[PDB]
């Protein structure tokens, strides 16, 4: 999966 | 019309050094209330916020609600020209007037930076508890990430009760940094957390987050199982820096 | 035979440390008065003019006058190896220094071999000025560095209670604005009639380069006239600056 | 199991920085006597030697002889890892092909461990013939290392001649000649000597040699007619780092 | 764009 | 004509 974005953890 | 006078302006050269790394482009939210400021860099992976609150300048006036589009590199190569005692003014009245007042009162400098037209962007912060977290010297932090960064890319974060680990792998070996809980000024190293929590991050990201480390003696980590680390430098008394970072799986 | 003796022998390093990046290669003109050296940058644009009174050093001996070429490169390259503290002995087609450590007990001693060219002999025209500034030598440095970042010339106007530093370029524009004060750190403004002229910073950058030799910098202006920068070698003589304006 | 303590840790800091330059890849001598380190360069005109005592460390077991290959680059990455005033322990466990180097913070609380891989070698067993010297000169290492940087910017090559007078170093080049006389007098230059001794050596070489100049305040020169020279650096009271340089016809 | 001092009376 | 350790005695 590797490394995530702030999108991908809630974030907008 | 909106003038905001900083006496020890070593804090705005600061400011704009922590930033300048990970955004070369941002929004100034000048208010009332004082300065704010939010972006994530290019690849949406961290997120900066900064605050500056008015009480925390020696003058502020602020008529209407502004919202100016800054280069950043720009506007850092300009406040290097301003000495570290200079008192310095940011003044607007589509050009930001910046006003380095030497100690002297004898040589005074007037710059006009251009603005830019960007997006207005509202970024939603999700609502977040964290389990874990830790106070400890801003000048060690820098140090464990630069020097692991010279062993891997990514560091393995694992706080427990009593200690603190950050580990990294590359290909001329592996290393692991251990920090206990000390029980002592600004070099003291705390711990407060519920039950172990393990992560891991992209050091590339963690060090343009010290680059913030002028600003203040300690620094504060936030952590929760799979959520972004916050990394967080207090400034004098006006306000903070927030970084934000997601993990790795 | 010619021999100079210099006791802070410091001063040769930051001379040539002024000359090397503006002039590439000059001939200094040794006589019983002392040494100097005039040379115009390949351009035409500026010059230099350094002055070296043979009182200023501790022995002196010049039975007939010289005219030595000389690499300013190949001879700064060689003053690195002096030290700050250090004796330097100059004698004299190869020109001997010579580096008395303080305890007499190192002692170093170089050949340089010199250039055949010509000597130059530059008509400057009688000239005094409208507006000449005297302030500090660190503070002036700090001025043309800063406006470099802005732009490639400075417009400098210079009125009778204050002189103005402009620039401008790509990511904006900037002022700088000099007050006279009012000890060894003064800003002092003596005006006739007021001037605003347009240098390149590029050249005074070089120029700055001589602030290790003084704590102070006197500028002298006039319409359509070269810029003078002067800085005074302790009580030595002095290295003056001539820079052509734009327009 | 290898494991030694150093409380000097900057000794090892020092005596890497003094190796990489010239040897990238050696073999360590581990036994109950010490450490011990030889190599030529890939030239083959020098030759250095690295010699700590057991008895200079705080601990030290060594349950058998070790050849530990190491790669010196790597290892000084993982050295400059290490505060100056850290305390370094090497150990070395059952069969493993890493080397562990442990940095112990010395006033807080935080210690690193690094796991550092090893490489398979063969040593080289060196022949170093047997000689006794004309002139030996002991000299600050200060004024021995800015002699060189100085010359090497005249000429590829020194002439080193001392009488008991003192001793002379010259060079020439592509703009002009210069020459170096010592005299004799930490702080003291001292010659004991036979008949005179001319020599040339590359002053490349030397300015490698130089490397080790932290290690300690004098230095000591070893020469005779048409043999290497000798230059040695004491390391504090635990060994030695000696450098060989063959002449120039 | 920039004189010469050849041109402001210097030989 | 630099030598080597080898032509010194050297192996």
């Amino acid at each position: 999966p590797g490394q995530l974005t702030l999108l991908q953890c809630g974030f907008s | 019309m909106f003038e905001a006078r900083l006496v020890q302006g070593s804090i705005l050269k600061k400011v704009l050094e922590a930033l300048k790394d990970l955004i070369n482009e941002a929004c100034w939210d000048i208010s009332s209330s004082g300065v704010n400021l939010q972006s994530m860099d290019s690849s949406h992976v961290s997120l900066v916020q900064l605050t500056l609150r008015s009480e925390g300048f020696d003058t502020y006036r602020c008529d209407r609600n502004l919202a100016m589009g800054v280069n950043l590199t720009s506007m850092s190569k300009i406040l290097k020209c301003a000495g570290n005692e200079d008192i310095i003014t940011l003044r607007a009245e589509d050009t930001l007037a910046l006003v380095f007042e030497a100690p002297n009162q004898e040589k005074v400098s007037d710059y006009e930076m251009k603005l830019m037209d960007l997006d207005v962007e509202q970024l939603g912060i999700p609502e977040q508890e964290y389990s874990c977290v830790v106070k400890m010297p801003s000048g060690e932090f820098a140090r464990i990430c630069r020097d692991l960064s010279h062993i891997g890319d990514a560091v393995v974060i694992s706080c427990a009760k009593d200690g603190v680990k950050f580990s990294a792998s590359g290909e001329l070996g592996n290393g692991n940094i251990k920090l206990s809980q000390t029980s002592n000024e600004e070099e003291a190293v705390t711990i407060e957390m519920n039950e172990p929590v393990q992560l891991t991050f992209a050091l590339r990201y963690l060090n343009f987050f010290t680059k913030a480390t002028p600003l203040s003696s300690t620094v504060t980590l936030s952590m929760s199982a799979d959520v972004p680390l916050v990394v967080e430098y207090k400034i004098a008394d006006m306000g903070h820096l927030k970084y934000y970072l997601a993990p790795k799986i």
